[PDB]
């Protein structure tokens, strides 16, 4: 695994000795051939695991998040370019040092053979992501974003480090094949309870859980575009990962702890897909679908079923990469209105023909359009709470109508109808704009012709 | 670069201050009236009648002809639900009370003519078809080692 | 004697029907006058801000901002608890939660007293 | 559309707005166009028999109950023109009106064609650019104190001048532009 | 070796050639139309063999060429089915597709993106070939959605009009309604058979449950719009007429239809999704009957007509007639094709005019148009001895001849004569009275490709009826015997029908005015149900989703709960540590009070 974390951290004193005019060159270029590198690891076999070393290990669950991590930092880099123009050399590389940190920080995470390492780089991730979102954000409210985005976090998961070393008390490790292997049930006691609620709350809250959700439209809306980029497309992937990784030991509680969360997130998909539907930004509108999707692959992973597993990771790779390309687009209409509103820009398909498609492309990934990979899980969660409960359908049905409406809701209204008349500098979308457009879609359609690269280890 | 005076305030509760935001949302003092003052955080933000937009003026020259909206004028709390491509309350030719009833009378009318048609159903003066291998037993489901009872049909 | 025509909220009530529209007084001129009067000095000042050849950019409606404003960040700060607020509130965050709750509850309880009866029929319930 | 709106509406343009609608649904009832013809024709005599109404509160009660019945009978499929906001084809063209200062976005190797048309092309913006200019001043000289009371503007009154905001209403771009 | 599997591949990848060809040269030159017609009926002549090869054999085949996943015991592959239904339905889409192509080569002449236009065309040619070609659920799933996206997106070809963009936004809608159901159809199948593959569907399925049928009849309802979800068809004709005539007429419409003829093994099994089915139908054609009896606009006329005789299919479909249905939807594809092709050729040479109001003499002002509507008219009516009679004269003997709803019989029956009757209404307001139109005449039918994609069509509506009936082999008993009125049914009350409605239509010569009766007022304003479901329930659902979602909930209720109460909390505790006036007095008080409780407390 060393083969990929040492060229992330050689990023860094590459940048930092490069010339004041070609740093996102060489930036770009290096972490592309990383994502290269790190295709490798898609290689995963039936069976147990890439144990590479006592503290890295990697697994079919690991290694899509990392491609896609990877893959993520040069997205970022292009999508940042233009903003940062103004910028003195130094702030330049500081920004790309934090973007840097943050991939080196995502890629020790996602491979973690040890529990208490990846809860320390879990919340090592926090630094870089506050540090962008309060620094290089145009808005004044950032600051209280970024509290938000720091507090709840923190508030979800100080308990749980407290349950990771009582459990290392008492079952006497916390490497997870030691923990799989010796996997004992939790008695139905009120100290299992609360251990359960430990373990559980410090993911939901970054997923987030409906009702926990509160600091994520602010931290998007406050963010700079790289900013809402790995927190839309990776960031939201932890609590989704830690989760698979530690109901290992939580059953068999969880077939009556999972209730509340159940209800909880079968009802917010319903809640924040009418919330999209009126909505006067389009940060807010993607942050909220982005809250949807991961409230129900939270109902995925507390089915706790084989397909369930399977959607939710399907869901989790295209959920990224849809969101992330959406932040895109909104980002590229918003450096040429500087407004941040929905119904300032219309009629933009007249001006911007292939803008218009690459909106139209997105939308219909959103849409849950066959045969993509959304799609994928979406069938695999659904069927899966079919077979939980005949009656999730009916709300899960209600959700897809309502994500389609809003969805070419925020087609229609930005693209279609009459352009605005006193809008004079929208000028033509540069190479730089349609690449990453390309960027980000392409992998979708390529993914979807291989789905078994992405749905987990129980394929 | 708009001034904080210019933006959404508290309920204005006396006359000066009440002047003051009909004057800052660009309408006449005695055209606006505000939400009433109930815990929800309407706030300063003026009341609007409730009127679509689809039914505005077609042939005034608006600024923003698709929206029939006007630069400056004080926008309605709910734009985006009237927005001529959702729901719009234009006057209709027959009354909503009658519309309803017209409409609910004969989806009931019809459901309860089908429940009794299905009571008496309409059929021809026949007996049932016949088949001839013991009801085609061993084309329906199989199981030949069970050998059923055998029926005989009645040549007439 | 023609059948007369009832308003509602999504049917509302035609211009030419309005009864409002004939008792004409001079304060009622005097009012329209003045909507006029106001109107006209918006789009004098929009015409202005638009025809002008040295703008390049996009004219900022204060009317947008305040209504986005409105929407978004002013909710809270003129929020009071108070009796309707509060049970609004409860209900339609606390009983469609505990709804959703009693049905699926009573859902799985029937198929697991099934399950172990034993009458269910599962028959190529493989894949779950 | 074109011509600025009142600040109300006298009887006289009540009534006469009346009699088109009448006159409009009953050639929509009235198919043919003997029978519409002949209905129109009786329809105008009895709209007529109170042409002389001295007393006007007199003459607003005999209309308010010509709107009231109008309403009854309002054929509620009524026939439109198909470019009318009711139309088939109201805004079926609208998608293909591109504004004039986009060809300023253009490429120099898209605008070596057409090279007569650009040149013409700043021939007008430098006509506007000096005519703006003389327009602010007009328009500020002409405005009564306290603002406008009606959005009517001014002609030109010197020789050279140009009306006062013209360039976006001579640049319209066209009635079908593709 | 093996042709019929090599040919029935042939003709659909062929169709995808175009689209590979869209980003070469040929997409910039005006070549493109014409290229896109030679390639569809160059496949429609391909394919005309395997049906040859089915009627001279009986040759069924399906095809698993590509394994797509393994998801441990369930094996999703790429299986195509060739079985009567698919070899039948490609060669008369895609004949229906060649002529609106033609006509649409000459009707959208003046648009500026006219070669998108036939590539959009061609790709709703792609995913309804992958619908009706599909052996898996996932691939039926794959075709659904892609016709449904297809009309989307040319519902609202024109983006600058607003009612264009609600129409398309409305048949997305009501079309997801029907994804619940089909989606709820998939989960169950594959949870209790184990397989989304119709072979093991139909092995492992001796009586099939109700809620996978149930689902199943959602979703065609929803995509047939019935009138349950029928107003987006109507509203779906704001798109070019090209659209409505191929999409929204005869090929995407009986998508639906075609689902529950697919499953027809299941169908016989189940008795009461039978009778839901049948009084949906039948609901369904007499509700648009009668909206279309009194309608104006051409286009809206024979949208409810297409709506009814999608109603009739149903009904067909719920009398446990799944090959009847069939063919009546082979023969619908034909003559309703060509109607709302002649109503387009009206439209055109008329200058962009759809209100039958200034539509006056043109029997003889344009000649070939009228005589191809009155045949379409004819057929549709099921006048003896046309493609029309062939399967609505049998769906009226079987209906006629079953143990069904009575109350279903006599809507059936009212909804025949009431066709008969908007038929007549068509041909009287639009052929037979004086002109009505604009003094400046510009009517022409002296075009090459209109002629010829008319005259094709007419030779469909003619002899395929007879051809179709007399080639293929029998898969139902016959109503042998008849009683003689009840043979005559359907032929008395189409008669009765248009002397009825040539009557009632003739009084408008009279020189008399009436107001409108209630009835009418239902009638025209399509039953009311238009405004009601489109403004009761969405404004509700928009207010819901700004009060309670929104503000009440999210904005207020949640931000109050866990952070502004804790930041109040931790506040008022800052505020009270912290407010020392700096007097040790204090200080000392509190450390003697401190020093006396702790001897006392931890002693
Ligand atoms: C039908 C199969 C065709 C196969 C032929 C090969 C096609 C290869 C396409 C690969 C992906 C396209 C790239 C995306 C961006 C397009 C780039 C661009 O800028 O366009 C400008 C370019 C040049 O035009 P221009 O005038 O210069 O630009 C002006 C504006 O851009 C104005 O632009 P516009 O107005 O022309 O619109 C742009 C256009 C293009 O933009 C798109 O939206 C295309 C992407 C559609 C997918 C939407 C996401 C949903 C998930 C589907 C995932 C499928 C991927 C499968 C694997 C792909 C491998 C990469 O949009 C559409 O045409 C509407 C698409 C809606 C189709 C809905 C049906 C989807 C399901 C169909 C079945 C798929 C599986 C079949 C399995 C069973 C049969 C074997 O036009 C094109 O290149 C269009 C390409 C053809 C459209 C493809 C649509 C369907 C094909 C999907 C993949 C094929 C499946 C494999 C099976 C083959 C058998
Ligand atoms: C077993 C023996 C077999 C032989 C049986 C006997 C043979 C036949 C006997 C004849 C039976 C009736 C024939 C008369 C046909 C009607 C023609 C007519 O008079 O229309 C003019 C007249 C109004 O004309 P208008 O408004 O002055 O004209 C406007 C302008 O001229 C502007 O006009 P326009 O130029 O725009 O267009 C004119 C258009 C517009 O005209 C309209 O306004 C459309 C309304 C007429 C359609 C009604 C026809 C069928 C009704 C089916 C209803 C099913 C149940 C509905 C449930 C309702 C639930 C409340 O009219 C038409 O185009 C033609 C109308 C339809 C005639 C062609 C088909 C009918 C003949 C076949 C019918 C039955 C025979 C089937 C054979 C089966 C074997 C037994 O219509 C009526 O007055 C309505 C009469 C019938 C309505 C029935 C529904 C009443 C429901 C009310 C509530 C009842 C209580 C429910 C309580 C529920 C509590 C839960
Ligand atoms: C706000 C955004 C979402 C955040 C997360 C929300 C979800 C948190 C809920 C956590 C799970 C439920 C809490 C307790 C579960 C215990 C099981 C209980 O529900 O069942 C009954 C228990 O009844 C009562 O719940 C007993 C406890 C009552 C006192 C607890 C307070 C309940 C309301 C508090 C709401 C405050 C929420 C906010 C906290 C900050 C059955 O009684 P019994 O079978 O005999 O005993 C079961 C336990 N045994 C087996 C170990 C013995
Ligand atoms: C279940 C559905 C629940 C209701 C869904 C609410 C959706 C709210 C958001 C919708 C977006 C707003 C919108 O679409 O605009 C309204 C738009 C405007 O109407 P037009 O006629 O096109 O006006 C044009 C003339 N000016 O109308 C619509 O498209 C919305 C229509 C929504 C219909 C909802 C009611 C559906 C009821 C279904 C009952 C059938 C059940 C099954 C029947 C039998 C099946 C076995
Ligand atoms: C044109 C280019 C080709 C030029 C001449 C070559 C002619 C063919 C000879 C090539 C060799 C044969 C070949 O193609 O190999 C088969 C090869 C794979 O080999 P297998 O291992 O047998 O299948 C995988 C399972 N083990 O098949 C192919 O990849 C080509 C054909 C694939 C089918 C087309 C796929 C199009 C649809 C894209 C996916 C859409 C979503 C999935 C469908 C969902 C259905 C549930
Ligand atoms: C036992 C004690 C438990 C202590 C729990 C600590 C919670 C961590 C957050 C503490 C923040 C409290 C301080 C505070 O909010 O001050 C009010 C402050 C005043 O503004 P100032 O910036 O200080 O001054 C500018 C004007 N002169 O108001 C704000 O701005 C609040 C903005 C930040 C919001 C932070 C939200 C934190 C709460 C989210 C969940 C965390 C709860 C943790 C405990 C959970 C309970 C088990
Ligand atoms: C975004 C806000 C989320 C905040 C976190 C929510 C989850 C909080 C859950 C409790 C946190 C601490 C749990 C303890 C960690 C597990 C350790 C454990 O299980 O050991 C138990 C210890 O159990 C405890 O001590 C639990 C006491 C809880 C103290 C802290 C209370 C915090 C508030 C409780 C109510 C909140 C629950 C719902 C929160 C919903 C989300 C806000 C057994 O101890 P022994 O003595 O060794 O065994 C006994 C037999 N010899």
């Amino acid at each position: 695994m060393l083969k990929i974390i040492i060229p992330t951290t050689m990023l860094l004193p590459m940048t930092w000795m490069s010339k004041h005019n070609m740093i996102w060159i060489n930036a770009t270029v290096h972490s592309l051939l990383i994502s290269l590198i790190s295709l490798s690891l898609l290689n995963q076999l039936g069976e147990n695991s890439l144990n590479f070393s006592l503290t890295f290990f990697s697994d079919s669950l690991s290694a899509p998040l990392l491609v896609l991590t990877t893959w993520l930092l040069p997205l970022m880099l292009m999508a940042s370019q233009s903003h940062l123009s103004k910028e003195t050399t130094t702030r330049k590389k500081l920004y790309i040092t934090m973007l840097i940190l943050l991939q080196l920080f995502l890629i020790m995470t996602f491979t973690a053979t040890e529990l208490i390492l990846f809860y320390i780089l879990f919340e090592a991730t926090l630094v870089p992501t506050l540090i962008i979102i309060t620094r290089w954000g145009n808005q004044t409210e950032r600051l209280n974003a970024g509290l938000y985005f720091l507090f709840y976090t923190l508030a979800g998961s100080l308990p749980l480090l407290v349950a990771l070393v009582y459990i290392q008390n008492t079952t006497g490790s916390l490497n997870f094949l030691i923990i799989h292997y010796w996997s004992h049930p939790l008695s139905n006691s009120w100290s299992n309870i609360f251990m359960w609620l430990a373990c559980i709350m410090a993911f939901m809250v970054k997923m987030p859980l409906y009702g926990l959700h509160l600091w994520l439209p602010k931290a998007h809306v406050e963010a700079p575009i790289a900013g809402s980029m790995v927190l839309a497309a990776v960031l939201l992937k932890l609590g989704g990962y830690g989760m698979m990784r530690i109901t290992t030991i939580l059953n068999p509680l969880t077939n009556y702890m999972a209730y509340p969360f159940l209800m909880l997130s079968m009802w917010g998909m319903i809640m924040t897909s009418s919330i999209c539907l009126r909505q006067t930004d389009l940060k807010s509108l993607i942050a909220y679908s982005s809250v949807s999707h991961m409230a129900l692959v939270i109902v995925a992973i507390m089915i706790q079923t084989p397909w369930s597993f399977m959607g939710a990771t399907a869901l989790m790779i295209a959920h990224g990469l849809t969101s992330s390309m959406l932040f895109c687009l909104a980002n590229t209409n918003y450096e040429r209105v500087h407004s941040r509103t929905m119904i300032l820009a219309r009629g933009l398909q007249t001006l911007l023909p292939l803008m218009a498609t690459w909106w139209l492309v997105a939308s219909l990934t959103n849409l849950a359009l066959p045969p993509s990979i959304n799609l994928i899980g979406e069938l695999f969660i659904i069927t899966a709470s079919f077979s939980w409960s005949n009656i999730t359908i009916i709300l899960m049905g209600m959700n897809m109508m309502i994500t389609a409406l809003y969805s070419l809701y925020m087609l229609i209204t930005t693209q279609r109808g009459k352009y605005t008349h006193h809008i004079n500098n929208i000028k033509p979308s540069f190479t730089r704009e349609n690449a990453l457009m390309a960027l980000h879609i392409l992998p979708l359609l390529l993914l979807t012709l291989n789905p078994k690269m992405i749905l987990g280890p129980l394929y | 670069h708009v001034t904080k005076d210019m933006f959404p305030g508290p309920y204005p509760k006396t006359p000066e201050e009440r002047a003051a935001a009909a004057k800052k949302y660009n309408m006449r003092v005695e055209d606006y009236e505000p939400y009433p003052d109930d815990g929800m955080g309407y706030g300063d933000y003026p009341k609007l009648p409730d009127r679509s937009q689809q039914e505005r003026d077609p042939w005034y020259d608006w600024d923003h002809p698709d929206l029939r909206l006007n630069w400056g004028e004080p926008i309605h709390w709910d734009l985006d639900m009237y927005i001529r491509n959702r729901v719009d309350t234009s006057p209709t030719p027959v009354s909503w009370n009658t519309m309803c009833k017209h409409l609910f009378g004969f989806v009931a009318f019809m459901l309860f003519m089908f429940w009794v048609g299905e009571i008496y159903p309409s059929y021809q003066p026949v007996g049932p078809k016949q088949y001839p291998y013991n009801d085609l037993y061993l084309e329906r489901g199989g199981d030949p080692t069970k050998e059923p009872e055998p029926v005989v049909h009645y040549e007439i | 004697s023609f059948p007369k025509y009832k308003p509602s909220r999504l049917a509302t009530l035609p211009a030419t029907l309005d009864p409002a529209e004939y008792d004409i007084s001079p304060e009622t001129r005097k009012a329209q006058a003045e909507r006029l009067a106001i109107r006209s000095r918006l789009k004098r000042e929009y015409l202005l801000q638009y025809n002008d050849p040295n703008r390049l950019g996009v004219i900022e409606d204060p009317a947008l901002i305040r209504w986005t404003y409105a929407r978004s960040a002013n909710i809270y700060p003129n929020f009071r608890p108070t009796p309707k607020t509060s049970l609004l509130g409860a209900l339609f965050g606390i009983g469609p939660l505990f709804f959703w709750y009693y049905v699926f509850k009573t859902d799985r309880d029937k198929k697991e007293k099934l399950i172990q009866e034993g009458k269910l029929d599962q028959t190529f319930n493989i894949s779950y | 559309a074109f011509s600025a709106p009142a600040a109300y509406l006298t009887h006289q343009q009540k009534v006469l707005r009346l009699y088109k609608r009448a006159l409009r649904h009953l050639e929509s009832w009235c198919v043919h166009r003997d029978k519409y013809r002949y209905f129109a024709c009786l329809m105008r005599a009895r709209f007529d028999e109170h042409k002389n109404e001295k007393d006007m509160v007199k003459a607003t009660q005999l209309l308010r109950q010509a709107e009231e019945e109008f309403w009854y009978g309002q054929h509620p499929q009524p026939y439109i023109f198909p470019e009318s906001p009711g139309g088939t084809s109201y805004e079926r063209y609208e998608c293909y009106k591109v504004p004039e200062w986009c060809l300023d976005d253009w490429h120099p190797s898209e605008k070596a064609m057409y090279p007569d048309y650009f040149a013409k092309r700043e021939q007008w913006k430098r006509l506007r650019r000096e005519s703006w200019e003389r327009e602010v001043k007009q328009l500020q000289e002409e405005t009564p104190p306290g603002g406008p009371r009606t959005e009517a503007l001014p002609p030109a009154r010197k020789e050279g001048d140009l009306p006062p905001l013209w360039w976006h209403i001579v640049t319209r771009p066209r009635e079908r532009p593709m | 070796m093996n042709p019929f599997a090599s040919l029935t591949l042939t003709t659909l990848t062929i169709l995808t050639i175009p689209i590979m060809m869209s980003n070469s040269n040929i997409y910039k030159t005006n070549l493109y139309p014409n290229y896109v017609k030679t390639t569809v009926s160059y496949a429609f002549t391909l394919s005309l063999v395997p049906l040859l090869m089915f009627m001279h054999t009986g040759q069924e085949m399906i095809i698993s060429n590509w394994h797509w996943m393994t998801l441990q015991t369930v094996e999703l592959s790429l299986s195509f089915k060739m079985d009567y239904f698919s070899v039948m339905f490609i060669p008369v889409a895609l004949f229906v597709t060649w002529s609106i192509m033609e006509f649409s080569m000459w009707y959208m002449h003046s648009d500026p993106f006219i070669n998108r236009f036939f590539k959009y065309l061609l790709l709703f040619l792609i995913t309804m070939m992958i619908l009706v070609t599909a052996n898996n659920l996932f691939q039926l799933f794959i075709g659904w959605e892609g016709v449904g996206i297809m009309s989307f997106l040319l519902i609202g070809w024109w983006h600058g009009r607003t009612d264009a963009n609600t129409a398309a936004l409305q048949a997305i809608l009501y079309n997801r309604i029907g994804d619940i159901g089909f989606v709820l159809s998939m989960a169950w199948f594959l949870t209790h058979s184990n397989a989304w593959d119709l072979q093991q569907i139909f092995m492992l399925n001796n009586e099939c449950p109700n809620m996978p049928l149930i689902g199943l009849l959602l979703a065609a309802a929803g995509k047939s719009a019935q009138f349950g979800l029928h107003p987006w068809l109507p509203s779906a004709m704001e798109g070019p007429t090209p659209v409505s005539a191929l999409l929204h007429s005869s090929t995407m419409v009986v998508a639906g239809v075609f689902l529950l003829i697919r499953f027809y093994p299941l169908m016989e099994t189940n008795k009461l999704v039978q009778t839901m089915t049948l009084c949906l139908g039948a609901i369904t054609t007499l509700f648009t009957a009668l909206c279309a009896i009194t309608q104006n606009d051409i286009k809206k006329i024979v949208a409810f007509s297409t709506s009814s005789q999608l109603g009739l299919m149903m009904v067909t479909i719920g009398i446990n007639q799944p090959h009847l249905a069939f063919l009546h939807i082979c023969m619908h594809a034909f003559f309703k094709a060509m109607l709302f092709m002649c109503s387009g050729s009206i439209i055109h040479s008329l200058n962009d005019e759809q209100d039958i109001r200034k539509m006056g003499g043109l029997y003889k002002a344009m000649p070939f148009t009228t005589t191809a509507l009155i045949i379409g008219s004819l057929a549709l009516t099921g006048m003896p001895y046309l493609t029309g009679f062939y399967s609505k004269d049998l769906i009226i003997e079987a209906v006629n001849m079953s143990y069904t709803n009575a109350w279903a019989l006599l809507m059936t029956l009212i909804a025949t004569s009431l066709t008969a009757a908007y038929s007549t209404r068509i041909i009287f307001f639009a052929f037979l009275g004086k002109p009505r139109f604009p003094p400046l005449v510009l009517i022409n039918e002296n075009n090459p490709l209109l002629i010829n994609s008319i005259k094709r069509l007419l030779i469909g509506s003619i002899f395929a009826g007879f051809i179709i009936s007399n080639n293929i082999p029998p898969m139902t008993v016959p109503n042998t015997t008849m009683p003689l009125y009840m043979k005559m049914t359907a032929l008395i009350v189409t008669i009765m029908g248009f002397m009825l409605a040539l009557e009632l239509n003739n009084t408008t010569y009279y020189l008399k005015f009436k107001y409108p009766s209630q009835t009418y007022k239902f009638s025209n304003m399509l039953g009311y149900y238009p405004s009601i479901m489109h403004r009761l329930p969405t404004y509700h659902n928009l207010s819901m989703s700004q009060k309670s979602a929104s503000s009440l909930l999210d904005l207020i209720w949640l931000e109050t709960i866990l952070p502004k109460t804790t930041s109040f909390i931790q506040m008022k505790m800052s505020i009270m540590v912290s407010n020392q006036k700096g007097l040790i007095k204090l200080y000392f008080l509190s450390f003697l009070i401190t020093i006396m409780i702790s001897m006392t407390l931890f002693n």
